[PDB]
């Protein structure tokens, strides 16, 4: 019934469902960065060496794990209305996914920010700007400042080509 | 509101919808094609998505491409300024004379004509086809049937049927030619100007055509029969009138449904038709009726794939029929055209108290002697043929006869034939039988029945194949 | 596919906010996806397995699968009706259907509304369409006849009261005639003055035309046996779970007179355009397909329902309800998933060939596949005293058919079981919409199967029947009459009888 | 301008990316290789490889073209031998190519056309005059391996030289020959054949074989297709040879299965009938106010063991306008080329041709569909009236007649010759074992003498009393010079 807030970046079609929810859970409340910092945390409580044994645990279930993640939630940095998303994932039985679900929040959260295309050789341009090759020239110059068939095949082969200036 | 393409293969693309959703069946319209593209709503996958089958080709479309909710069911240029004009599953005209101009439109999905309204008359129309008048005669208003293996003459019959019974009416007519060949409606538009049914110049067209042939998808041949059938639904419940609805290729229906079927979410049924080949059937046929307020004589042809009358597709079309001719391939072998089997063509209305005790009698003796011809036939072409009783020799006799006589040189089929075209009243087809039967022409040779019109005509053939 | 259903978004976001629409989606839900018919359902968390919902736009719908995430809900009408979001609501609702004498005369749906435009059903009472049959010990077995007075059945092919006779043959063979001809038969019982021999019958038209089951009623309305009859009609262009339902509201109606020491018959016409309606909501629903795409509970459809005729003992009313389903075959195939399953089910069959109906034996019986396990015990004392025979003759005539042809000259013996056995056949047919009385039957077929008719030109026999039972009714309504409630052929009547038939053959021949 | 592959095998590349790429538009490959799009979905576009896809990778680079496919168009192809692209592999360096049509183009819908009324002669005695193809029909060649299914096509293209050598604009042919799945030691020993008898000039033969990519085979009797539609669009004659449509739909089976598609009757997809149906619809016989122009379609389809029951097979017979089977029956019997006349239908009958043939052949496909059911009947050596003594005393000489060789077509006028010897009871008393020996002789003799009585027939085409009259000596001069 509710409206859904799809922000411009979409993603999926079949399994970071639940990350699809979130920019339109969150966009009621404007609490969008509260969580884009939220999940970078629980990323790594989990990834301890002492919550593997019930992360990929088919042991524990649904019983000892939810309410043993009103500890993960209450506790720390969090229990706001995102201490959820991790009681969904730990009923729905996909708590061997929440990285996944994370991994989507961001890029959905860096376009409505950010722009992503990548250089050529090296790291990211992040052109968070209302225009695309806008900023793609005034950018790099901080980069500076730190024919007989066959032939025609082969000269192809060198200019934007190959294993050459690659590495 | 608006939506944008999420999805497409071949001819089912799914589409989203940040608000309106449209309703099961609702027209969708594709924003930014040189030609009208529609998509006709078909489920809710939820999360505001909507499966769809496309009435033309999805080459082009991209994901995110603009579609718009038209609000309702795919409508038409239902109305009296169709005659003449060659319609199509949209609407559009494609004749190529500019639109077509009504303020009257209906969607092409409604519901069924319900109990009560229910009209019980039946009576005799005769065709002058002297097969189907002797046995299994059609009713004015009723649901007829043409079944047909390829090839063996279903099309040739429902042409010579179109020029009978349709040129000899003053009302409207409409045929529809879903899924066919394309050559074959260009082959009737200039026969039906050449006789003017269709008259280009003034108004006094009879005949609305509506066309969706087997060069066009499975979105358009699955409902071009729900279009030609909208236009004829019309024409009957105002007028109160007789219309002719001739539909070629009623198959192609289910066949067009059966394309789409699979990217739909089908598990495959029997044959591998859809699941549901029978209540899109039933909610489709039950449509083609005739009601108190109008009645419509329909003359459906079906395809029988590879002659199997049991193949889920014919099989289910003869529960909602009134009268079945059914076409035989061994009979057309013969030469013995139109191919009708003698012996599985019925009528509801081949009853002594509807067509009366000779009519009826004399039916019945003839379908009784070709059936025990059919019984000596092992007998005979492997055991010597004069070890036959004297009784036997001569219901081979007859029945050859008999089963000759039943051919009929048609009017549309000379350029096949031979021979000019016939047409015999009904009471001319019993007496030519009657007497047959009687032991009036064991004299005469086989051949003089063989393509004749009225029996007299065979008495004629007698004396020109003598000397 | 991986995911599952419930679980996405419009769902998801809200388990995470905080959602509180009162009804726990205990008593309701929403449709989480709609098409083909099929409606699948958030919620509803605490529907039975089979309940009756209610459609925000008004529709109705059954419950068949309860799935974890989602109940699973098949739509009674058109579903344009419905959408992604309408909310779906347990109506506490019981599947029954109107039950009771106010629907003879009557056409109501598979839902027990009246269609024939007639108005109101004044149904005092209702029961669910869902019951079990009667178990073993509430019976006593079947013996009181059932005639159709259809002169190849009631002889060849006795039914009984409780019993389940399948009229079986590819189509247009006649197998809905059978059944007509039978209802229609029973109204000179229910215009008698005993209760005991009266018959009530529900014919159940499925899957066909309206033009049809309209014409149909005219018919039985012109014989004036609409007032006895029922007709429940799920037609071609209603829903699935309508179809699939008719039959069991009709089973239903008829199990209220079996239970008020009534007797009913039913018809089912067609049962096997209903299994087509089951097939398809149980693929749409995603359930194994099996031998022609039917689900393995495609018998145990069909096993329900027709165990549910039968003969209740004294202690029960006495009452009984019998079943004739109607199984289309397709090229004779008896052995195909359908036919054999109702073959299999019911206690016998009679079937229909179109080589028959041409070459003249209309009704279109081959005496020689139909049975009856009932059998004799179905039968009166007079009909069992020359239908035995005939059975016999008939069976003999059938052993020697061959020599038909090839033998116009063969041992006189022989050439004897060929006569009779031509004679005998032609006194089994019988013309449409014209079903005999028992007594009269017995007396035509004493005449041949006594010899008399012997020296007869078998043309003449349909025409010499014609008058010679003409004869007897008005003039012997004696000793005929008198066949009938006496219920033998008297050491009496018997003499009576040879001295009406071969003194009035005489002068017919002559 | 495009992007990744997510994944690779079997034909079926996914990508990540494309984003705006249009459904039915070819992609690129980073190794330059040609793919396209037919998969829409959510999170990806499943391509269909054309060609190799042991050079794909995953995470290569697929890049768009904007374009739905197409190929090379117009004269600069004939005598040539294309790949399914349009590409020469003849090795002659490519073709002229300016004109570029798209191959996914409709067929011609009711108006843009003409009842077919002009004679598409095939040179064969059998067909021209039982089963007669007209420009703008489809007529299939169905039949068991091995029945001389092409040696149908390949004698009829060899016929269009007479035309094609000439002046009449309008009797002009040229043919386009798409090779589905056959072997290349064979389209190359065909071509060599066509060459060899000179008709190779007039002819473009597109080639997708055995080894050839899987959507390749696909797409080839289309491209072909748009090659012979530019022909009618500009008011000339195509007659374009799909052999055949049989190995064609197995290859749009693989693809649909690979892609997903869940399968169908003999695990071909829904849409395999609408596969041959829309292809066979764009040949038509354009309506003056368009051209004039036509394209005659040749499908060719292979039974099993004479099935023709077989999904496609049914499918195909319910498309075209009408068929020839072939029959090995016949085939070893004598019957060559083994036609059965019977079951052979021309749905488009005399209309399609001379009246010259009509004259002497226009209800004689009724009466070898009689004759035949009235030997069968009276097989044994019993007695039969004065009526049906003498059907049988004819037939048997008649039949004698379509008996031809193999890649001689004949011109209609010739045909008419004996044709007209029998049918008007010139041969009604000669033993059927002779009949061979005379026919070759008085043909050659009525050409080395009356190029005449040719010369007429040939050009009105039709058998004025006239020209009827010099026969009816020219004939009679000949059986009682022989026997009597
Ligand atoms: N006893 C009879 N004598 C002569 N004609 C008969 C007889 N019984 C039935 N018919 C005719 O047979 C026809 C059809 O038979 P029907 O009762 O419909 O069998 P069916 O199996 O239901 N065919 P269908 O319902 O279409 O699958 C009718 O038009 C009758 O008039
Ligand atoms: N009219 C004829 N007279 C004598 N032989 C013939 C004739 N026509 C064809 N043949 C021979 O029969 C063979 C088969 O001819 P072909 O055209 O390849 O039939 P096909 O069914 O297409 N074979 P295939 O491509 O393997 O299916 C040849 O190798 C010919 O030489
Ligand atoms: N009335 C007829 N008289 C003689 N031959 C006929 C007749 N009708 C059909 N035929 C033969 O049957 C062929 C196919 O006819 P058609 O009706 O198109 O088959 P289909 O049933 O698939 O539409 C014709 O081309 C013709 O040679
Ligand atoms: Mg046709
Ligand atoms: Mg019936
Ligand atoms: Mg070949």
């Amino acid at each position: 019934f509710a409206k859904l807030v799809r922000p411009p970046v979409q993603i999926y079609g079949i399994e970071g469902r639940y990350a699809t929810a979130l920019y339109s859970a969150a966009s009621k409340q404007n609490k969008l960065e509260q969580v884009e910092k939220e999940l970078l945390r629980v990323g790594q409580i989990l990834k301890e060496p002492k919550m593997a044994a019930s992360l990929l645990n088919p042991y524990v279930k649904r019983s000892v794990k939810v309410k043993s993640l009103s500890d993960m939630t209450a506790k720390e940095k969090f229990s706001p209305l995102t201490s959820n998303l991790i009681n969904l994932l730990a009923e729905n039985g996909r708590l061997t996914n929440t990285p996944a679900v994370i991994s989507a929040f961001s890029t959905m959260m860096s376009v409505h920010r950010g722009e992503v295309p990548c250089t050529v050789t090296t790291a990211s341009a992040l052109d968070e700007t209302t225009l695309t090759e806008l900023k793609t020239v005034l950018k790099s110059f901080l980069s500076k400042g730190q024919k007989y068939v066959d032939m025609s095949a082969k000269t192809k082969i060198q200019k934007l080509s190959r294993a050459m200036r690659e590495i | 509101t608006t939506g944008r393409i999420v999805a497409v293969i071949g001819a089912v693309v799914d589409v989203q919808f940040d608000e309106g959703l449209p309703p099961i069946l609702n027209a969708l319209e594709v924003q930014g094609r040189e030609t009208r593209l529609v998509l006709e709503v078909a489920q809710h996958l939820g999360e505001s998505t909507v499966r769809t089958i496309a009435m033309d080709g999805t080459e082009g479309l991209v994901r995110g491409q603009k579609v718009l909710d038209s609000g309702a069911p795919i409508r038409i240029p239902v109305g009296p300024e169709t005659l003449g004009r060659i319609m199509n599953v949209i609407g559009e005209p494609i004749d190529e004379r500019g639109p077509i101009k009504t303020k009257q439109f209906a969607a092409i999905h409604a519901e069924a004509p319900e109990f009560v309204e229910m009209s019980v008359e039946q009576e005799i129309l005769v065709t002058g086809i002297k097969v189907v008048d002797l046995l299994a005669p059609y009713a004015k208003g009723g649901k007829i049937g043409l079944f047909g293996g390829a090839g063996v003459g279903k099309t040739v019959l429902i042409m010579e049927l179109i020029n009978n019974v349709a040129k000899a009416h003053g009302g409207y007519s409409v045929f529809a030619g879903v899924g066919e060949r394309t050559r074959e409606g260009n082959d009737l538009y200039h026969e039906m100007i050449e006789s003017g049914v269709i008259n280009l110049k003034d108004a006094t067209s009879k005949v609305a055509l509506v066309y969706g042939q087997m060069n066009e998808p499975p979105g358009a041949r699955a409902r071009v029969a729900l279009t030609g059938l909208t236009v004829a639904e019309y024409f009957r419940d105002q007028e109160g009138q007789d219309v002719l609805l001739f539909i070629d290729n009623i198959f192609r229906f289910t066949q067009a449904g059966s394309e789409v079927s699979a990217l739909l979410g089908r598990i495959p049924s029997a044959v591998g038709y859809q699941p549901t080949l029978a209540t899109d059937m039933g909610t489709m046929q039950e449509r083609i009726t005739t009601t108190k307020k109008g009645s419509i004589t329909s003359v459906q042809a079906i395809y029988v794939p590879a002659d199997d009358l049991t193949d889920p597709a014919p099989a289910t079309t003869f529960a909602h029929l009134d009268a079945t001719t059914v076409l035989s391939r061994a009979i057309a072998e013969l030469g013995i055209y139109p191919a009708v089997d003698p012996l599985d063509s019925t009528s509801r209305i081949m009853d002594p108290n509807i067509v009366g005790s000779e009519h009826y009698d004399v039916a019945r003796g003839v379908q009784k002697i070709l059936q025990d011809y059919k019984s000596l036939q092992d007998i005979i072409a492997i055991l010597g043929m004069d070890e036959l009783s004297e009784e036997d020799k001569l219901t081979v006799s007859r029945a050859r006869k008999i089963q000759r006589f039943l051919s009929q040189p048609f009017q549309v089929a000379e350029v096949f034939t031979g021979h000019l075209g016939k047409l015999v009243p009904l009471k001319e087809t019993i007496k030519g039988f009657q007497q047959i039967l009687a032991g009036e022409y064991d004299h005469l040779p086989e051949q003089a029945f063989y393509m004749v019109g009225p029996i007299e005509e065979a008495v004629a053939k007698a004396d020109k194949l003598a000397e | 596919q991986k995911t599952g259903t419930a679980e996405v978004s419009s769902i998801l976001e809200e388990r995470i906010l905080g959602a509180d629409t009162s009804v726990d989606l205990e008593e309701t839900g929403r449709v989480l996806s709609i098409g083909d018919g099929i409606a699948r359902v958030h919620g509803l968390r605490n529907v039975q397995a089979e309940e009756m919902v209610e459609f925000s736009s008004g529709l109705k719908g059954m419950s068949l699968n309860l799935e974890p995430d989602n109940v699973g809900v098949v739509v009674f009408g058109n579903d344009k009706l419905i959408k992604e979001g309408d909310i779906v609501k347990r109506t506490g609702a019981i599947v029954d259907v109107p039950v009771g004498e106010e629907l003879l005369g009557r056409v109501v749906d598979a839902l027990g509304n009246a269609i024939d435009g007639k108005g109101p059903i004044g149904s005092k009472a209702r029961r669910r369409v869902g019951l079990k049959a009667p178990g073993i010990i509430p019976r006593i077995s079947v013996r009181e006849p059932m005639q159709t007075g259809i002169k190849a059945v009631d002889s060849l092919v006795p039914i009984g009261r409780g019993q389940r006779e399948l009229i079986i043959g590819d189509r247009q063979t006649g197998k809905t005639s059978i059944a007509i001809d039978t209802i229609i038969n029973q109204k000179r019982f229910n215009d008698g003055t005993d209760e005991k021999k009266k018959l009530y019958c529900i014919y159940v038209a499925i899957g066909q035309k309206r033009s049809t089951v309209a014409q149909l009623v005219k018919r039985l309305t012109d014989a004036d046996a609409m007032k006895y009859t029922i007709v429940v009609s799920a037609t071609a262009s209603d829903a699935a779970p309508l179809q699939y339902l008719a039959p069991y509201s009709g089973c239903s109606m008829g199990e209220y007179f079996r239970d008020n020491g009534k007797h009913a018959l039913i018809i089912y016409d067609d049962l096997s355009k209903q299994a087509v309606a089951y097939r398809q909501m149980s693929l749409l629903l995603r359930r194994p397909p099996g031998r022609e795409a039917y689900p393995g509970d495609v018998f145990y459809l069909h096993s329900r329902l027709l165990e549910r005729a039968a003969k209740m003992n004294d202690a029960f009313g006495g009452g009984s309800l019998t079943a004739l389903p109607v199984i289309e075959t397709q090229a004779g195939d008896v052995s195909a998933y359908i036919p054999t399953n109702v073959i299999s089910i019911t206690d016998g069959q009679i079937f229909l060939e179109t080589e028959l109906f041409y070459k003249g034996i209309r009704p279109a019986i081959n005496v020689g596949l139909s049975v009856s396990r009932v059998g004799s015990a179905a039968q009166t004392r007079a009909m069992k005293q020359v239908a035995g025979t005939m059975k016999l003759e008939l069976a003999q005539y059938r052993e020697v058919a061959a020599f038909a042809q090839f033998g116009s000259d063969l041992d006189a013996a022989t050439q004897q079981l060929l006569s009779r056995g031509v004679r005998l056949t032609e006194l089994l047919k019988q013309g449409q919409y014209s079903p005999m009385a028992i007594e009269e039957q017995v007396a035509v077929i004493y005449a041949g199967v006594r010899g008399y008719l012997d020296k007869l030109e078998p043309s003449k026999i349909t025409k010499f029947e014609n008058a010679f039972l003409s004869h007897v009714i008005s003039q012997h309504q004696a000793l005929l009459g008198k066949i009938r409630t006496d219920g033998k052929i008297s050491e009496e009547s018997d003499a009576k009888l040879k001295e009406i038939v071969t003194n009035f053959l005489a002068g017919f021949e002559a």
